[PDB]
DNA sequence: GCAGAATCGCCC
């Protein structure tokens, strides 16, 4: 295989594995130590690709990393994590029936 | 009224005369085929650059004079390849890693090759055949030759007449141009130096034109299959066997149970070849729009000489992927190896059991000639082990797919510079900086010395060494891969070929796009007005549904008062895609040239395996000779091959009768301008060939609904029916509620993916904090209902990514349940188109040029600031888009054969889109891989090379 | 590890 095919097979694993809270943070870190710094410049189709069934998701992926390139951290998950789950510090939800 | 008797009396060529003062250097550089200390270089025939605007590709060649008083004429098309030879150092190299001249000449000798021999006479001088009073010195000088005449330009039989100069405007460069004639218009003779000649151009078609044909027949003696050439254009030689002593054969031919009769059949196979590929490639073509350079819409925006190399860069970068898919497949129709028999105790029927074989391995074999003596005594591979070591793809197996030619080596070389690099997963490897510094700089490298690193053909092999197919020697029955320019009518929506002449599918799809047209949605799906909030986004789809559920209504109700059996017409239906027979109509690039024409070679000979099996049969080898076999049997076998290879289901073509309507014609005095005299006179003329073969398409076809009939087959088919959790965001409104996310909830953190999920599971959806609970369970009902119906109706396995797939999967899906077919998937195709980005330099070293570098460190300084144009492929849900667009086209083919039905006991033919092999040649064909899903390569040329 | 098919033109 090659390495692009082992780092898609370990995205999927990571997103059809999660329940009560969003996969975006996870994901990035996953990016971030399988390729440091060439996140920096990671393309849509490049996403897009490494997503597999999930690449809809591409579009806050990208964002995630603008915002790391943007704010000076080195690029290693430790780094990475201390600033996103940092940086927030909301919804209220609406229960809808079946019928 | 035909295209050849429509065309006027003229020359067999032109030498073309360009001043270096005026003419665009770069921009042609761009579209050649030029190496570092080259001699000689091919460029295409263009209106506006390399040939006059309204220049005419079809002509009657005056090609010989009986007696003074009498001249022949021959119809002829124009060969696509301009050769430039005088001065063409001028023309920049497209590639610039040295040392390919040396790598070439010693890759062809382990193979066993032929090398071009010269004359025992110089090459013309300058002053015998510029006009006169034009200095040498400040031209670049190139010859423009007719189909039928260019073996007789490679054998110095030509002859230049100065006196007869016309000066012609080519784009904003005053130029000239001198005519050619065949040395048989001169019945007293001319003496032998004053003939055209030049060694470095004879050089030049020996290696980039011939050398792949005799690949492809899978024979060695390459000048000796330039003189059969010859004597079958001149002599009207098409019905004599030639070919056959120049064949050679692997052992498990020569071994093989049934060897006497596979020796006969893969002889016939490549005579017959030989006999109608040239006569078709001759043939009056029709005159492309793409062939006016001048008028191409891709130089719109352009200012000034920069602007325009650069938008040829870019799209050269869009056909890159054509040009590495035939290097990275396994099954590419550069690796074909023979020809096979399934032997006995093996799968096929009788009219598939003899098949054409691919394989590296195979081809540095050892061979018997026809007389079974043994013949090449074959190669052990590289002496040294190379980057990708024992038993692998090396660098002298790029050199045989390019024919071990400097000129085609370079241009393959430069699309190859676009591709990423794909490293294996379990493998240690250099960082970039590090090899260039490092291997790439030692003075034992036999290409550069160690002077060029960044740029020598090493170092790009090297980079991409994981993405090379295997080296094979096996015998199975595989598809091949073909190359070139898309017909006029494809049918290639979600149910091909259904009800195409008679309302018809096509009107269906007009009365559609009409209907959306007046709800704001144009043909590409954009909308005249996006949606403010969560009403709106539902009012969209609702209307849009509302719209394919009244065009349904009228279509089924026009079935029913028309008495229409559409039932049965479902079940049989097929995707169809036309491969143009037009050399013309191919993109402007020299390696489409060798692509073509390989490509027409290998389906000749895969067409004719059957009809030359059955004539064996009845007709038997007794230890013939090959040879010996042909001498009684060929003109039978060439009668056979007309009536049953062509509109039998895969090759269309036409027959004309060429007439000349005039007994005279106004043409120059050739006596008097030998001798520097020019005056009119009337000639008497008659033709010297009557009949041409016209070819038109190829057609590749594609099986759309599966019946259940097979067993063994269903589960790769079979509709499942039972509630997955997956159902909204593999539902048909995920990518709408992803890119209205934030017109939706404008103030969430959460992903799309996220909120959706969490609907799907826990029944809750967020209301945003200025809205209203109402319009938001509203927006959550409509999402759920219309997902659970999309996973209990769905046949097609799409999901879609603009308002008109939506549609049209919405109306297909309508059509298939009143046929009841609902029980399993229908087949896909899907395109693979290129797109173009830019990127960092730091993997891609080629844009650091010749220069040295002396460490990693100044590696990654002079690589900092700097980047590089790569391509990737993006896979469309819509190759009908696409196809309106006018398309390059890549893919795979079998040719299957068959009886035809109720005792019709005649051989008819399919060619099957089939399936790519070897894991470098795209990333989304990566995991047969399936049964229902298949691949196209596609690139448009309307808004490119052709106005709109 | 990759259906089955008697064929041509017609084409908006
Ligand atoms: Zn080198």
């Amino acid at each position: 295989t090659y390495e692009i095919e082992n780092i898609r097979a370990g995205l999927e694993a990571i997103i059809s594995q999660k329940q009560e809270e969003d996969c975006v943070f996870d994901v990035v870190c996953n990016l971030v130590d399988a390729m440091g710094e060439a996140c920096a410049s990671l393309t849509r189709d490049d996403a897009e690709y490494l997503l597999g069934r999930f690449s809809v998701l591409a579009d806050s992926v990208l964002e995630t990393l603008a915002t790391i390139a943007s704010s000076g951290i080195e690029w290693t998950a430790e780094a990475a994590r201390d600033f996103l789950e940092g940086v927030w510090g909301q919804d209220n939800f609406i229960s809808v029936a079946e019928p | 009224d035909n295209l050849g008797s429509q065309s006027q009396p003229g020359p067999c060529g032109y030498i073309y005369f360009y001043p270096l003062a005026t003419y665009p250097l770069r921009e042609v550089a761009t579209l050649g085929t030029g190496y570092a200390g080259h001699r000689c270089l091919t460029v295409p025939l263009l209106c506006g650059i390399t040939v006059e605007p309204g220049f005419s590709i079809n002509v009657k060649a005056l090609h010989r004079r009986p007696d003074p008083n009498c001249g022949l004429l021959r119809a002829t098309s124009y060969h696509r390849d301009i050769y430039v030879f005088h001065n063409a150092h001028m023309v920049p190299p497209i590639f610039e890693g040295p040392g390919l001249e040396a790598l070439c000449g010693e890759t062809r000798e382990v193979f066993g090759y032929d090398a071009y021999s010269a004359l025992p006479r110089e090459s013309s001088k300058p002053g015998d055949f510029f006009p006169e009073g034009l200095d040498p010195s400040a031209y670049l000088g190139a010859v423009a030759i007719t189909e039928a005449f260019k073996e007789r330009l490679y054998s110095g039989n030509l002859v230049a007449i100065p006196s007869l100069k016309q000066e012609v405007a080519v784009g904003q460069s005053a130029s000239v141009r001198v005519p050619l004639y065949d040395k048989e218009v001169f019945p007293e003779g001319v003496p032998q130096l004053r003939q055209f000649y030049n060694s470095d151009l004879s050089r030049c078609m020996h290696e980039a034109l011939y050398t792949g044909l005799a690949q492809a027949l899978r024979v060695r003696r390459v000048g000796k299959l330039v003189e059969l050439l010859e004597k079958q254009s001149l002599q009207d030689q098409a019905k004599v066997a030639k070919v056959a002593p120049l064949k050679e054969f692997p052992a498990s031919t020569i071994s093989h149970p049934d060897s006497g009769a596979l020796m006969i059949v893969d002889s016939a196979a490549c005579e017959l070849a030989v006999s109608y590929a040239p006569a078709m490639l001759e043939a009056s073509h029709e005159t492309p729009a793409s062939l006016n350079y001048d008028s191409w819409p891709l130089f719109a925006d352009c200012e000034g000489p920069e602007a325009r190399v650069a938008a040829l860069h870019r799209y050269n970068a869009s056909l890159a992927p054509h040009v590495s898919t035939q290097i990275f497949a396994t099954n590419s129709v550069l690796y074909v190896s023979g020809v096979s028999k399934s032997t006995g105790q093996g799968k096929e029927s009788l009219f598939n059991s003899f098949y054409m074989t691919h394989g590296l391995g195979t081809l540095q074999e050892g061979t018997w000639d026809p007389c079974r003596r043994p013949c090449f005594s074959g190669w052990g591979g590289p002496d040294v082990t190379g980057t990708n070591g024992p038993g692998n793809y090396a660098v002298e197996h790029l050199v045989y797919a390019a024919s071990f030619s400097p000129n085609l080596l370079a241009r393959y070389a430069y699309y190859l510079q676009f591709c990423q690099g794909q490293k294996s997963s379990l493998t240690p490897v250099p960082e970039t900086g590090s090899y260039v510094a490092g291997a790439a700089a030692s003075p034992m490298c036999s290409l550069c010395e160690g002077r060029a690193p960044a740029v020598c053909l090493n170092t790009l092999f090297f980079r991409l060494r994981d993405r090379f197919p295997p080296v094979m020697s096996t015998q199975r029955r595989d598809p091949y891969v073909i190359s070139g320019a898309s017909g006029s009518y494809n049918e290639t929506d979600f149910l091909g070929n259904f009800l195409n002449f008679i309302y018809t599918y096509w009107q269906l799809n007009q009365n559609l796009l009409e209907r959306l047209s007046r709800l704001g949605i144009d043909a590409e799906g954009k909308l005249e007005k996006e949606p403010h909030g969560p009403r709106d986004f539902v009012k969209m789809f609702k209307d849009v549904d509302a719209a394919v559920d009244a065009e349904v209504v009228q279509f089924m109700n026009s079935m029913a008062k028309n008495n229409i059996t559409y039932k049965d017409l479902v079940k049989s239906c097929y995707h169809v895609m036309q491969y143009s027979c037009n050399p013309f109509a191919q993109p402007a690039c020299p390696i489409f040239t060798q692509l073509f024409y390989r490509s027409l070679l290998t389906i000749l000979q895969d067409i004719s395996l059957p009809i030359c099996m059955c004539y064996e049969n009845d007709n038997p080898g007794l230890g013939q000779s090959p040879p010996e076999w042909l001498k009684g049997h060929y003109q039978t076998l060439c009668t056979n091959f007309r009536s049953l290879a062509i509109d039998k289901g895969v090759l269309t073509a036409k027959e004309a009768k060429v007439v000349h309507g005039e007994p005279t014609c106004d043409l120059p005095d050739l006596d008097a301008a030998l001798q520097g005299r020019v005056y009119g006179r009337r000639l008497p003329v008659r033709m010297s060939k009557v009949l041409m073969l016209c070819p038109r398409n190829i057609k590749i076809k594609n099986r759309v609904v599966f019946t259940g009939e097979n067993a063994a087959l269903q589960n790769s088919f079979i509709k499942s029916t039972t509630r997955r959790e997956n159902y909204i965001i593999n539902g048909p409104y995920m990518k709408f509620l992803n890119t209205y996310h934030k017109t939706l909830f404008p103030d969430t953190k959460l992903s799309s993916l996220y909120l959706w999920h969490n609907f799907s599971r826990r029944r809750s959806v967020p209301v945003p904090s200025g809205a209203s609970a109402e319009e938001y369970s509203d927006l959550a009902l409509f999402v759920d209902g219309g997902s659970r119906a999309h996973e209990e109706s769905n046949v097609i396995d799409v999901v879609p990514g603009n308002l008109v797939t939506y549609a049209k999967q919405r109306l297909n899906n309508a059509i298939l349940k009143a046929c009841g077919q609902t029980q399993f998937y229908i087949s896909l195709i899907q395109g693979l188109v290129p797109r173009t980005q830019s990127v960092p330099a730091r993997d891609y070293p080629h844009v650091l040029g010749t220069r040295a570098v002396e460490s990693a460190a100044a590696y990654a300084e002079a690589t900092s600031s700097l980047t590089a144009t790569t391509v990737v492929c993006a896979a469309t849900d819509c190759l009908s888009q696409v196809c309106k667009a006018r398309p390059v086209v890549t893919l795979p083919v079998t040719i299957n054969k068959y009886t035809g039905v109720n005792g019709n006991n005649q051989i008819f033919q399919a060619g099957n889109l089939g399936y790519f092999m070897g894991r470098g040649v795209d990333r989304n064909l990566l995991q047969g891989s399936s049964m229902r899903k298949k691949f196209v390569f596609a690139t448009p040329t309307l808004g490119l090379t052709v106005k709109r």
